[PDB]
């Protein structure tokens, strides 16, 4: 969703 | 591979001897002989190293690593050059455009590019890391109905290992992502389905992040089904983000809360 | 394995022809899928890469089989949950020829039957091994984690420093990083207890670094508590606020056992 | 499973 930048997906 | 085997072994102070023969072991290490994956796995097992671990020490991984580097820098020119470099790879370039879109809004995958990708995702019998990462990164350009259909395919046919739960964790996050849109759009049959799938995925795991977002999003569900206590759940999830100093998650969900509640 | 390759490839609607190149012919691929021929691991990896599957992903769909060490852990696991001292006892006889494993089995078994403990000499052989390793993998991390109660604090601290600076992970698999983070927090707890604030300060800085740009909310919640505890032991009133916030997190997430267990620590030490 | 604390790693 807002994960900038952790985990490699941007949900 | 013969090279990486050597390093792993020898950095454990393990002799070639006490591990095939001494000769062939030695002979695979020096990159002269090819060995089967069967015998490689057997060697790693003797070394007490998993294959998951061995890999950790690949076209798609290379792409992701470059994307991560440039995105972290928010470097639009470099991501455009990366897009150029991968333009002949259809799903990969579609994914790059989807990612780029979040920091340069003028860049977006076309409807036809997205359709080729969702046709491909729909066709896969068993979802792996590749498919999961493609869906997750392209989701804002996929209409909700297609998103739910693919999410359902993903949830019901993905693989993971007990040693590496990476795929399971991503599937949980993407299922929750789908769930919050299902609730936005009042597909409550969809929502009911996803809630059961997520609860199953969370069972006997830590996964506190997913549990925190789930507390919020299930609370949202409850509020739309007429349970006022859902508000309490959503406000508690916000408190958790706040306590852990998770600024982005806190301000983003607080935003969603202010508009919906 | 050829069977599994075939299944995964057909499952992606991919032709044998599209996988063939200068390294493997169509014929060699077919003969492999049918089990008539074997191919090298390297050539298999090439095929997998074309299918955007990494060999660790391929292995887990091939079978539920796991390594000797993971098999050991799985057995020990269910016995510890069921408190069965009896078959942990001959699990221990079963592994007598494996020094580090049996030393670890004794360590675990001591938590439900204290009459069995690893000897000082056994532990020392293990810590010597651990100091001798250049990169810490799952094996070394799990050994250290489960034998920690029998390592003297200063050796434990030094071993922890080795582990946090020498473990391997990748962007795609943070399994070992999450474990290293958990064991670092475990050491921080002991360091605070023993009032080693030098060691505590070092560990706090390392843990903060390990948690950066990660999710890991379980470790962040425990670290909120433990660091607050460190803060308290040095006269910052905020430390108690931090601990109470961590309790609320466990509570809010329905984590009753954790809530109970940390609230017990709070009522006792605070 | 749950680590409270060490505990069985990784139980």
């Amino acid at each position: 969703x807002l994960l900038v930048t952790a985990g490699l997906v941007l949900a | 591979l013969g090279k990486t085997l050597r390093r792993l072994r020898q950095g454990k102070q393990v002799s070639i001897s006490s591990l095939l023969s001494k000769s062939q072991i030695s002979r695979f290490e020096r990159g002269e002989s090819e060995i089967s994956c069967s015998r490689l796995l057997n060697l790693l097992d003797k070394l007490n190293i998993t294959i998951d671990e061995f890999v950790s020490t690949t076209h798609f991984f290379t792409l992701l690593s470059r994307v991560r580097k440039y995105y972290a820098e928010k470097n639009v020119a470099k991501l455009l050059k990366l897009l150029e470099d991968y333009a002949h790879k259809d799903y990969e370039s579609t994914m790059i455009k989807a990612i780029l879109s979040s920091i340069e809004p003028t860049v977006e995958p076309s409807e036809e590019e997205v359709t080729r990708l969702t046709d491909y995702l729909f066709s896969v019998e068993q979802w792996g890391y590749y498919e999961i990462i493609l869906l997750g990164n392209c989701s804002r350009f996929i209409n909700y109905n297609t998103l739910f259909l693919l999410t359902k395919e993903m949830v019901t046919s993905f693989a993971y290992s007990e040693q590496n739960k990476t795929n399971k964790t991503l599937v949980t996050q993407l299922s929750i992502n789908c769930l919050i849109i299902s609730i936005d759009y009042s597909y409550f049959d969809h929502s009911h389905y996803l809630i059961e799938k997520i609860e199953f995925l969370l069972r006997d795991e830590l996964n506190f992040y997913e549990k925190t977002v789930f507390l919020y999003v299930h609370g949202y569900y409850k509020l739309k089904q007429g349970q006022v206590s859902g508000k309490d759940d959503m406000r508690q999830a916000l408190q958790i983000f706040k306590y852990l100093g998770e600024d982005a998650l806190y301000y983003s969900y607080k935003e969603h809360y202010r508009k919906e509640v």
